């Protein structure tokens, strides 16, 4: 998802003076067609949140003894000690990505504590449930027998997972371990999601700045139009400032719905990732990352979603 | 807020869902004016009703500051044979204020009289007095022939028609040097190719109004590169802080609230800009002081309601409206039903402990919906239900019942 | 807010010394290089006049003996030379934050040399005695301090309830106080006694002044 | 010439409402704002609310929240305060002042002030009773005199002596409140060629009933 912004007509046209409103009723819907449009993309950013970060209405916990496998999953469960709650992972993650004219900042539906809550029900049940979560009701299947099927579907029999079990836990802990020292050192990996922050900034900031110029006329300024020329003379420069002003906005509402195509196309893409490598077993080869794919581990992200990948090389 | 639905949609009935009908406003109440006094009057009669005038090669310049003038005689009372104005209003003399004043007084003829004006070419217009494109000014003129005109032709005043190049604009020619169009040297006589380019005018009374003599003095105006001159001519209110009002300093105008200043000022400076390049800071003109502008009437109304078919009932929300110092409708200020949010404060929705299913969606977690003598109530939008089980290495759940289920997907094409 | 507190609570400056009377605050009032701040002083039975804006600057009626000083949250409030007119309380305030505060406020007194008290008791007059009741009120006028206290005895017998007492602020040229005492008793109280006798105690005194009547 | 006007008493009950009256005058009502203040004995200022008249926008203290209410009468340049059920920490005296701006904002100007008693009693009108010595015993030059004003309700009472002839050596003396009645004194000190040559008497006026007693000493 984007940052869901909304745009009054009075305030940013306008320098709330009486004669800027009474030209602005000739020209009629021209902003009532750019708030409209702004406020569909609006709706359609909660609907990316929908199809992606909760999957399923039905929450599945933890239980407080933990053995699972052998293996050490404390760094993506969370912390009840803490108020909020977060994994060791996410903490490394909502920390790296970083004058009032009327433009706002709508506040998103779904909070990023509730993104958790979505989210540490899928971490739970994908270890816990199997992969007959999403598929119904959910099963007990214990761990140690859910990855001997998810070998047998690479064609992988149960000889290799039995045998070579101590060896896993050296392996497999150390490889998340990697995960864990790199985003804390190199910020650069979540520079995907740090660039959708700097797109709604820089749109923002040279959107502010349309006000400085002067548009051709002698002072753009909207009081000081009024308080100079004649009174047929200000109805000319009052009329070329407004028509610099609704081709800035048009122009900034053109660029952010092409950006919402674009954060569409990438939220079904977002969604397919968690109904074929999250909630099952997927064959596929470079989709779910490189190698034979054995599971997925979704995790909280600002303005996106950080995927765990386990693959087998 | 039924009725503000019914406006922007321009349909007669409510659909179910939010929708914004209007903005938050903050009506002014007072107009601040502060300008500053001064006790000296401005001595406009010296150039204007003066016998001896200069000439158009080299005029009197004048410099009017530190007094208080009257604009009337340019406008309300005004005996004159021509007055004219470009750039400032000749209503709005009284208000503006402007850089300095450059008085600048000629006698020309009846018939050059129309070259004072921005971008002209002439006689006059080339070599004595131009004026740029973004000159702001008046031309007043007045009829003189009846007072220093002579039956015999006026040789005092005087005037210049030839120059070799063109001359740059506000300055003036003292050079008695001969124009020569020839290779022969002139040596300060006439002879070949050599003209005198000093000449008198034809001023008499008898003649028409080619030959009239008239007084023009241009007044110049540049704008907003320096403080006041003089002021604007009106009263004086006092200086109200922490209210939303209208303002007006020194032509400047502005809407907004008087707050104090921590920031460091400048002395010579009258206002200043913040980051949204407009006007945050204004220096008093009496005492040198600095005041905050914080601007008002920001943020939104956007109404919660369930439909025509349901009931009347609408829930409003303010969002970015600082909800402790409060549309025509006061009906609904009386509060107790208020909840505060993250976004604003929710008037009209009683607030409850429960969790359960929503319709309309509000934000941040907090949702609305229409439930049971009902009412809208707001609550935390639920995650569904939690499902607590044991478990262990030695257990296994095999389903032994099955069901075939039928879903519905629907893509457009 | 901003709190403002003078210390002490009073301050006793004797003619032709300086008084040194701070208003300190709690946060900064200096905002735009010119801070915040107002002085007020107020005279028993009249409302409080104003006296110096901004520090800097003295309003003009205002004579020249009062002056002030001070940047941040430290100001000192100089008054000298001291004058019997100045005996007053002293106030500060802050305009800048809303909601606005006042001070706790300090008094100033005037230190002079030590006077006896002047006692003299007057027996009630007979207006009262047709109507049934008597009042034996003693008046103690013109002391330095204002520490003093008084006793009634009845022909020897000490007597305590019904005696009222009343003082006086500080006096604009002597500098003294004022303190009446009240005994009210019924007519038959007045008939089968004799003698009133008002005492005083003051620290110049190594005895109490006796003054009695006899009817 | 810019002068407040207030009354000087105010007779409330407890639970009751209190109305009381700021009379501007010399200045435009909705250009200056107007200021209430609190003054308890030994206490010093408090400060109770302002309000803009033209808007009719109040700014009041966090502990005076619903105890006051601030309205404004622009039409008789008359500023009014409101308070909702007043107790016996609530009667002090108050004064309005008039707000002046020149970047920081003084108090130019001031009222005459206003005394509020809350209680239930009745007005009592007052018994003024003569303090004479009757005798001499010639130890001083200086001859002193008494009046008692007693049974008398409400506080204060201007008393004077000879209608306000001597303005030296006078004393004023607090009221004390006993059963439900106030009562001060008075005392005068004139010397020996004043009290056989002139009558001095003693001038008591009450405000509140309307009752002038004089008496001679």
């Amino acid at each position: 998802s984007m940052t869901k912004t909304s745009v009054d007509c009075t305030m940013y046209i306008c320098g709330d003076s009486t004669e800027c409103s009474n030209l602005l009723l000739q020209y009629g819907s021209f902003c009532t067609q750019l708030k409209r449009a702004l406020t569909g993309i609006a709706v359609e950013q909660d609907k990316n949140t929908q199809e992606v970060f909760a999957q399923v209405k039905q929450i599945y916990k933890t239980p407080p003894i933990k053995y699972f496998g052998g293996f050490n999953f404390s760094q993506i469960l969370p912390d009840p000690s803490k108020p909020s709650k977060r994994s060791f992972i996410e903490d490394l993650l909502f920390n790296k990505v970083t004058k009032f004219k009327g433009l706002t900042v709508l506040p998103p539906l779904l909070t990023d504590e509730m993104i958790a809550q979505y989210t540490s029900a899928l971490l739970a049940g994908t270890i816990t449930s199997g992969w007959t979560f999403g598929a119904g009701a959910a099963l007990q299947i214990p761990f140690a027998m859910q990855m001997a099927y998810r070998f047998n579907g690479i064609g992988v029999t149960q000889n290799v997972l039995y045998e070579n079990q101590k060896l896993i836990a050296n392996q497999f802990n150390s490889a998340i371990g990697k995960i864990q020292d790199s985003l804390s050192s190199t910020a650069s990996a979540l520079g995907k999601l740090q660039d959708v922050v700097n797109h709604n900034a820089q749109a923002l900031n040279t959107l502010v700045k349309q006000l400085s110029s002067k548009f051709g006329a002698i002072s753009s300024v909207l009081n000081d139009i009024f308080s100079r020329l004649d009174p047929p003379e200000a109805e000319v420069q009052i009329d070329r400032l407004i028509t610099g002003r609704l081709q800035s906005l048009q122009t900034y509402v053109t660029q952010q719905l092409i950006r919402a195509a674009e954060i569409r196309a990438s939220a079904n893409l977002a969604a397919t990732k968690m109904s074929e490598c999250v909630l099952g077993q997927s064959k596929r080869v470079d989709f779910c990352g490189k190698g034979y794919h054995l599971m997925s581990f979704p995790q909280s992200a600002p303005h996106g979603v950080v995927f765990l990948h386990v693959t087998y090389v | 807020p039924l009725s503000e639905t019914k406006c922007t949609l321009k349909s007669f009935t409510v659909e179910k869902g939010i929708y914004q009908t209007s903005n938050f406003r903050v009506q002014p109440t007072e107009s601040i004016v502060r300008f500053p006094n001064i006790t000296n009057l401005c001595p406009f009669d010296e150039v204007f009703n003066a016998t001896r005038f200069a000439s158009v090669y080299a005029w009197n310049r004048k410099r009017i500051s530190n007094c208080v003038a009257d604009y009337s005689v340019l406008y309300n009372l005004a005996p004159f044979f021509t007055f004219k104005c470009y750039g400032v209003s000749p209503t709005k003399l009284n208000d503006l204020c402007f850089t300095n004043v450059y008085a600048d007084s000629f006698v020309i003829r009846g018939d050059e009289v129309r070259q004072i004006a921005p971008g002209q070419t002439g006689n006059i217009a080339d070599y004595n007095y131009k004026l740029p494109d973004d000159f702001t000014g008046c031309v007043i003129a007045w009829n003189s022939n009846k007072l220093d005109s002579k039956v015999s032709g006026n040789y005092n005043y005087l005037y210049r028609l030839f120059r070799k190049s063109n001359l740059k604009p506000f300055e003036r020619d003292i050079s008695t040097e001969i124009y020569q169009a020839g290779n022969k040297p002139c040596n300060g006589v006439a002879g070949f190719n050599c003209y005198f380019p000093l000449r008198s005018y034809s001023f008499r009374p008898t003649y028409g109004v080619g030959h009239q003599p008239y007084r023009v003095v241009v007044l110049s105006f540049e704008l907003l590169h320096a403080p006041a001159t003089v002021c604007g001519p009106k009263k004086s209110t006092n200086l109200v802080k922490n209210k939303c009002v209208n303002f007006n300093f020194n032509g400047l105008k502005g809407t907004g609230v008087l707050t104090e200043s921590n920031k460091k000022f400048l002395p010579f400076q009258q206002f200043g800009r913040d980051i949204a390049d407009t006007t945050d800071a204004v220096r008093d003109p009496q005492t040198l002081e600095i005041l905050d502008i914080t601007p008002c009437s920001f943020g939104g109304v956007s109404v919660i309601t369930p439909g025509t078919n349901t009931s009347n009932q609408v829930a409003v929300l303010y969002q970015g409206v600082n909800c402790t110092e409060v549309p025509t409708w006061r009906v609904y200020s009386t509060g107790s039903n208020v909840f505060q949010t993250r976004a604003g404060c929710l008037i009209g929705a009683e607030y409850v402990n429960n969790s359960y299913e929503c319709d309309i969606p509000i934000g941040a977690g907090i949702c609305a919906s229409y439930q049971t003598s009902q009412s809208i109530i707001a609550y935390t939008m639920s995650l569904g239900a939690e499902n607590s089980v044991a478990y262990s290495n030695n257990s296994i759940a095999i389903p032994t019942n099955f069901t075939i289920s039928v879903t519905t997907e629907i893509l457009p094409v | 807010d901003i709190v403002l507190t003078q210390s002490p609570a009073s301050l006793a400056v004797s003619l032709g010394q300086r008084a040194t009377i701070s208003c300190r605050a709690s946060k900064s009032v200096s905002a735009s290089v010119y801070s915040y701040m107002h002085w007020y002083q107020q005279k028993p039975g009249q409302p409080p006049k104003l006296l110096i804006y901004l520090a800097s600057s003295l309003e003009s009626g205002v004579p020249a003996r009062f002056s002030g000083s001070g940047s941040g949250t430290d100001f000192t409030l100089n008054i000298h030379p001291v004058e019997e007119e100045d005996a007053a309380t002293y106030y500060c305030h802050h305009s800048r934050e809303l909601p606005p505060a006042f001070g706790g406020g300090t008094k100033l007194e005037i230190k002079r040399a030590d006077a006896a008290p002047t006692v003299s008791i007057f027996p009630p007059s007979s207006e009262q005695l047709t109507s049934g009741g008597a009042s034996v009120v003693c008046f103690l006028n013109n002391f330095y301090p204002k520490d003093i206290n008084v006793k009634w005895k009845i022909d020897g017998s000490e007597r305590q309830n019904g005696v009222l007492n009343s003082w006086t602020d500080q006096d604009s040229k002597d500098s003294t106080y004022s303190m009446s005492s009240t005994l009210t008793l019924t007519k038959d109280e007045y008939e089968r006694h004799n003698s009133y006798t008002c005492e005083a105690t003051h620290k110049t005194s190594t005895s109490p002044i006796v003054k009695s009547f006899n009817r | 010439q810019v002068q407040l006007q207030q009354p000087g008493a105010e007779l409330v009950r407890p639970g009751a409402s209190v109305k009381l009256s700021c009379k501007a005058s010399g200045y435009s009502f909705t250009r200056f704002w107007m200021n209430w203040v609190k003054q308890r004995p030994g206490q010093g200022l408090e400060w109770i609310g302002m309000i803009h008249p033209s808007d009719s926008e109040t700014r009041l203290n966090q502990k005076f929240k619903d105890k006051a209410t601030l309205t404004v009468d622009k039409s008789s340049t008359t500023a009014y305060m409101q308070l909702s059920s007043p107790t016996s920490e609530d009667s002090a005296v108050y004064y309005c002042a008039r707000k002046d701006y020149d970047y920081d904002a003084w108090f130019a100007y001031w009222g005459q002030g206003t005394l509020v008693t809350v209680s239930a009693a009745k007005t009592t009108p007052p018994s003024v009773y003569p303090l004479a010595p009757g005798s001499a015993a010639q130890t001083n030059s200086m001859v002193t005199l008494g009046c008692l004003v007693k049974g008398y309700f409400p506080e204060p009472v201007t008393v004077t002596w000879n209608s306000g002839s001597l303005s030296s050596g006078v004393h004023t003396f607090p009221a004390v409140l006993q059963s439900d009645l106030y009562t001060l004194s008075s005392s005068v000190t004139v010397p020996s060629s004043t009290w056989p040559s002139e009558t001095v008497t003693c001038n008591v006026a009450h405000p509140a009933s309307s009752t002038k007693v004089d008496k001679k000493i």
